C-alpha cells in the first residue's frame, strides 16, 4: 500500500 | 539588503467532496508566490493563470502523453489515495480533555482532539448562555490535534452551576464539565 | 474551492538559496510524511501512516524538475525575485498549565516567505537545545508557508521561555514570551 | 527487492494469432509497468509504459493491461516482424526491475533432428587438445537436450551448445555441442557419444564412435 | 527526440576497469530533466538493471548486485553521463546499455549499446580444423561436414565455403567465448553422399585482426 504521487513536467526553453 | 532567493513551487492538490462521490485535482505551478499555470481536471487541460505560464500552458496542451497523464490523476492519485485515508487519517479518533479555570471570567479548555469537528456550549444552571461568550479560532497543533478555548463572562450567585459541554465525534455522547464558585 | 477533505499530493518546493527543497504530502492542513533529499527516506508524522512505502526518487526526481523549471522560471521573468514577508509568531501552550506537569511549548510561525527560517527557544533568556522539534514547511493557498516548532517542558514558577525566530522579513530577530503564570 | 516473474519463457506462434504473455509482480506495483521488445543484435524498443499506455509509433496490434501484481502483454494479430524476445519492466520503486523475458518464435512441424558427431582431426591432436563436436541439424522444436558420454560417463562442465537463429522458412534450428578434452584424456578412452533428446524422437538418440 | 550514442567496443584484462560513456544530442526540453540509467545483458541472458542517475540534479542510484563495484556519473555539460565498472572478471563480458526515462514513462530511448568482452588474450589467428564426414556423420543419402575455427581473437571471422560458391545447407554457428579466453565456431554443410570423394569442399576462414586468411580443404 503506497500513496501516488502526482508529477510535474518541464517548463519549455 | 537581504539574500535574494527565488522559489519554485507545484502543488498536486485533491478536493474531496461527500467520500468519492465528488473528487476534483487541482495541480498548480507557482514562481515565488504567483500561481502561473494549472491543470484543473473539472477544465481537462492545461490554462495559464498569469503571463508567465502561457508557455508552459501552450507547451504542456501539445503533449498528448502529458495531457492524459494529468486526465488519469483524479484516479490514479486522488481517488486512490483516498482509499488509503479511508483506513487511517479518516479513522483518527482523539477524544477532547476538557477543564475549566477562572481568569470575571470562565475558561473551558477543549484539548487534544482530533477531528476538526466539534461543538463547545456554555450553560449556567443548565440555561444555555450565548451573551459574553468569547471562542478562539480552531487551533492546529501540528501533530494532528487540536485545542480550542471558550471563555465565559460569568457573575456568579450562590448555588450557580456553570457547564461545559462539549460534542464531538469521538465521543458515544457529550462530555460535561461542572464549575462552581 | 468547496470540499469536505483537501489533500495535497504534494508539495514541491525547490529554491535559489542553498539551493534547498522539500517534498511533502498534506492531508486536511496536515502533514503526513516528508521525504529526506540528502538521506532518501520517507519520515511519516503519523504512526498509524508508517505500514505505507512512498519511494523516495519520487520526491528526488521531482525536485530535480523543479529545479530546471525554476531555471526556466528566473529566465523567463528576467530575474523577479522573491518578496520577503514578515512573519507573525505566536506562542501557547498544548494543555493547560498545571506546575510540575509535563506540558509542550508550541510556536506557530506564519506567514513565511521565502521558506528560510530560524526558530529557536531560550528559557531564562538562555538557548534550549534539548525538548525541541519542528515541522517542515507546511503549505499554505496563498503560497507562503508556516512551521510550528515545538518545546517539551515542566512548567515552573520561576522559567519563562520565549521563542525566536529570524528571518529575512525581520530587522531584527522576533521574541515572542510565554510565562507559565 | 521486487521480483518481476515472466511467463511463459518461450511460446511458438503463428503469423495472425492472438498471443499474450504474461508479468508477475512480487508485491502490487499498481500500473508502473513497461513492456519491451528486442531483436538479437539489437536495443530494447519500448511498446508500452505505464501498464496501458501504447508508446507514440509503436502499432496499435499491441496492448497491455492489468494492475496491482499480474499484467499482460497481448499482440492481437502477430506479424512476421513480431518473433522476438519481451521485456516487462517494474517502474514502481527502486532499484527497476526487469522480468525474464519471453522469446516469441515460429510454429511448424515437429521434425526430429539429424544428429552427426565429428571426432577431433589429426590436426589438432597434434596441438595438444582434442574437440569433439556433435551436430543436430534442422529441428523443431527449439527444446532439445544434448549429453556428452566418454566410456558411459556422463561429462559436466567441458562443453558449450550454439544455436542458429530461426530458419524462416521451415521455422527450423541447428544446433552444435563441441566437447573439450585434452589430448591426453582423449587418447585414454574409446567410446565417445552424444545423446540427443527430442520431442520428436521415440527414444534418446545416441550417435558415437570408437577412437581409432 | 534526443539520441543517446554510446562509446565503442571495449577488450579489457580481468583485473582492469571500464568507463563507458554516453552522450546526448538533439533532445526537447524533456532531455534536461530525463533520468539516465545503465542496463546490461550477458550474452543469451536477460536485461538487467545496474543503476542510473539524473544528470541535472543529484546522486546516483545503484542495484544491490552492482553496488560498491560500478559508478554511475554524469557531465550536464557535456551532455555525458558514464558508467565505470572495476575489478573486471570473465562474468562481466556483456553488452552494456544506456538509457534513458522522462517521469518513468518508460525508458523510451537507448543508445546502441557497448560490447565489454574481458579476457587476458591478445590478437590471435583462428586454427581452422575440419569436420571430416564418416560413417558417423551421415544420414541417408547426405552426408554432413565442415570446419572447426578455434582459437582466435577478437571478434569477428567471416566464413565462406568453396569461395562463396557454396552457400546452400551452410550453417555458421555464433562464435563462443571460451573460457581460455580465446573464441571458436563451427560451420557445417550438408551434401549429397554421393559427391564426397569427387567434389572438393574448402572451408575459407578470414580473420582480419591477425591479417590471417585460410583456405582448408576438407575431405574424409
Ligand atoms: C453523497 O453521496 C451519496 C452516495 O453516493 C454514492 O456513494 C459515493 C461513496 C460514491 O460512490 C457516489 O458516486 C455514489 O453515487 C449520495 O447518495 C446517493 O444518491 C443518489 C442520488 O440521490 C441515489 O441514487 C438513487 O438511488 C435510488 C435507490 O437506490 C437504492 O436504494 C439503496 C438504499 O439502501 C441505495 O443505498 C442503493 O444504492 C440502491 O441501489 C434510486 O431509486 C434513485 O432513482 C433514480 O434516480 C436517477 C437520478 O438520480 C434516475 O436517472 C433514475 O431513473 C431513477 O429515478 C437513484 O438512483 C443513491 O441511491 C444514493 N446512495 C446512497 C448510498 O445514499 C448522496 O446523495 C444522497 O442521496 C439520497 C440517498 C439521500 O441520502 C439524499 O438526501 C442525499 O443527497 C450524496 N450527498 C449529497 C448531499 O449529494
Ligand atoms: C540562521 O542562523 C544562521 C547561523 O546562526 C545564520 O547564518 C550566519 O549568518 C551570519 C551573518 O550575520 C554569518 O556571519 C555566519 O557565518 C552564518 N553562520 C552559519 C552557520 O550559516 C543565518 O543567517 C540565520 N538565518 C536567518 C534567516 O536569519
Ligand atoms: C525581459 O528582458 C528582455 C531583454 O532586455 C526584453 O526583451 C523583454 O521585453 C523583457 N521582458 C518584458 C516582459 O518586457
Ligand atoms: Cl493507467
Ligand atoms: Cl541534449
Ligand atoms: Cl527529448
Amino acid at each position: 500500500a503506497a500513496p501516488q504521487p502526482e508529477l510535474p513536467y518541464p517548463q519549455p526553453g | 539588503d537581504s539574500p535574494e532567493d527565488f522559489v519554485y513551487q507545484f502543488k498536486g492538490m485533491c478536493y474531496f467532496t461527500n467520500g468519492t462521490e465528488r473528487v476534483r485535482l487541482v495541480s498548480r505551478s507557482i514562481y515565488n508566490r504567483e500561481e502561473i499555470v494549472r491543470f484543473d481536471s473539472d477544465v481537462g487541460e492545461f490554462r495559464a493563470v498569469t503571463l508567465l505560464g502561457l508557455p508552459a500552458a501552450e507547451y504542456w496542451n501539445s503533449q498528448k502523453d502529458i495531457l492524459e497523464r494529468k486526465r488519469a490523476a483524479v484516479d490514479r492519485v486522488c481517488r486512490h489515495n483516498y482509499q488509503l485515508e479511508l483506513r487511517t487519517t479518516l479513522q483518527r479518533r482523539v477524544e477532547p480533555t476538557v477543564t475549566i479555570s477562572p481568569s470575571n471570567l470562565l475558561v473551558c479548555s477543549v484539548t487534544d482532539f482530533y477531528p476538526a469537528q466539534i461543538k463547545v456550549r456554555w450553560f449556567r444552571n443548565d440555561q444555555e448562555e450565548t451573551a459574553g461568550v468569547v471562542s478562539t479560532p480552531l487551533i492546529r497543533n501540528g501533530d494532528w490535534t487540536f485545542q480550542i478555548l471558550v471563555m465565559l463572562e460569568m457573575t456568579p450567585q450562590r448555588g450557580d452551576v456553570y457547564t461545559c459541554h462539549v460534542e464531538h465525534p469521538s465521543l458515544q455522547s457529550p462530555i460535561t464539565v461542572e464549575w462552581r464558585a | 474551492i468547496v470540499a469536505d477533505h483537501v489533500a495535497s499530493y504534494g508539495v514541491n518546493l525547490y529554491q535559489s538559496y542553498g539551493p534547498s527543497g522539500q517534498y511533502t504530502h498534506e492531508f486536511d492542513g496536515d502533514e503526513q510524511f516528508y521525504v529526506d533529499l540528502g538521506r532518501k527516506e520517507t519520515v511519516w508524522c503519523l504512526p498509524v501512516l508508517r505500514q505505507f512505502r512512498f519511494d523516495p526518487q519520487f520526491a528526488l526526481t521531482n525536485i530535480a524538475v523543479l529545479k530546471h523549471n525554476l531555471n526556466s522560471l528566473i529566465k523567463r521573468s528576467n530575474s523577479t525575485a522573491a518578496t520577503n514577508e514578515v512573519p507573525e509568531v505566536t506562542v501557547f501552550s498544548k494543555s493547560p498549565v498545571t506546575l510540575g506537569q509535563p506540558n509542550i511549548l508550541i510556536c506557530l510561525v506564519d506567514n513565511i516567505f521565502p521558506p528560510v527560517v530560524n526558530i529557536t527557544w531560550l528559557s531564562n533568556g538562555h538557548s534550549v537545545t534539548e525538548g525541541v522539534s519542528e515541522t517542515s514547511f507546511l503549505s499554505k493557498s496563498d503560497h507562503s508557508f508556516f512551521k510550528i516548532s515545538y518545546l517539551t517542558l515542566l512548567p515552573s514558577a520561576e522559567e519563562s521561555y520565549d521563542c525566536k525566530v529570524e528571518h529575512w522579513g525581520l530587522d531584527k530577530p522576533l521574541l515572542k514570551h510565554w510565562e507559565p503564570e | 527487492d521486487i521480483q518481476m516473474t515472466q511467463s511463459p519463457s518461450s511460446v511458438s506462434t503463428s503469423v495472425g494469432d492472438r498471443v499474450t504473455i504474461t508479468c508477475r509482480a512480487s508485491q502490487d506495483i499498481s500500473n508502473w509497468l513497461a513492456w519491451y521488445q528486442q531483436k538479437p543484435g539489437k536495443a530494447p524498443k519500448l511498446l508500452i509504459y505505464d501498464s496501458s499506455t501504447l508508446q507514440s509509433g509503436v502499432p496499435s496490434r499491441f496492448s497491455g493491461s492489468g494492475s496491482g501484481t499480474d499484467f499482460t502483454l497481448t499482440i492481437s494479430t502477430l506479424q512476421p516482424e513480431d518473433f522476438a524476445t519481451y521485456y516487462c519492466q517494474q517502474f514502481n520503486s527502486y532499484p527497476l526491475t526487469f522480468g525474464g523475458g519471453t522469446k516469441v518464435d515460429i510454429k511448424r512441424t515437429v521434425a526430429a533432428p539429424s544428429v552427426f558427431i565429428f571426432p577431433p582431426s589429426d590436426e589438432q591432436l597434434k596441438s595438444g587438445t582434442a574437440s569433439v563436436v556433435c551436430l543436430l541439424n534442422n529441428f523443431y522444436p527449439r527444446e532439445a537436450k544434448v549429453q556428452w558420454k566418454v566410456d558411459n560417463a556422463l561429462q559436466s562442465g567441458n562443453s558449450q551448445e550454439s544455436v542458429t537463429e530461426q530458419d524462416s522458412k521451415d521455422s527450423t534450428y541447428s544446433l552444435s555441442s563441441t566437447l573439450t578434452l585434452s589430448k591426453a584424456d582423449y587418447e585414454k578412452h574409446k567410446v565417445y557419444a552424444c545423446e540427443v533428446t527430442h520431442q520428436g524422437l521415440s527414444s534418446p538418440v545416441t550417435k558415437s564412435f570408437n577412437r581409432g | 527526440q534526443v539520441q543517446l550514442v554510446q562509446s565503442g567496443a571495449e577488450v579489457k584484462k580481468p583485473g582492469s576497469s571500464v568507463k563507458v560513456s554516453c552522450k546526448a544530442s538533439g533532445g526537447t526540453v524533456r532531455s534536461r530533466v530525463h533520468a539516465i540509467s545503465w542496463v546490461r545483458q550477458a550474452p543469451g541472458q536477460g536485461l538487467e538493471w545496474m543503476g542510473g542517475i539524473i544528470p541535472i540534479f543529484g546522486t546516483a542510484n545503484y542495484a544491490q548486485k552492482f553496488q560498491g563495484r560500478v559508478t554511475i556519473t554524469a557531465d550536464e555539460s557535456t551532455s555525458t553521463a558514464y558508467m565505470e565498472l572495476s575489478s573486471l572478471r570473465s562474468e562481466d563480458t556483456a553488452v552494456y546499455y544506456c538509457a534513458r526515462d522522462v517521469q518513468r514513462m518508460g525508458m523510451d530511448v537507448w543508445g546502441q549499446g557497448t560490447t565489454v568482452t574481458v579476457s587476458s588474450a591478445s590478437t590471435k589467428g583462428p586454427s581452422v580444423f575440419p569436420l571430416a564426414p564418416s560413417s558417423k556423420s551421415t544420414s541417408g543419402g547426405t552426408a554432413a561436414l565442415g570446419c572447426l575455427v578455434k582459437d582466435y581473437f577478437p571478434e569477428p571471422v567471416t566464413v565462406s565455403w568453396n569461395s562463396g560458391a557454396l552457400t546452400s545447407g551452410v550453417h555458421t554457428f555464433p562464435a563462443v567465448l571460451q573460457s581460455s579466453g580465446l573464441y571458436s565456431l563451427s560451420s557445417v554443410v550438408t551434401v549429397p553422399s554421393s559427391s564426397l570423394g569427387t567434389q572438393t569442399y574448402i572451408c575459407n576462414v578470414n580473420h582480419k585482426p591477425s591479417n590471417t586468411k585460410v583456405d582448408k580443404k576438407v575431405e574424409p
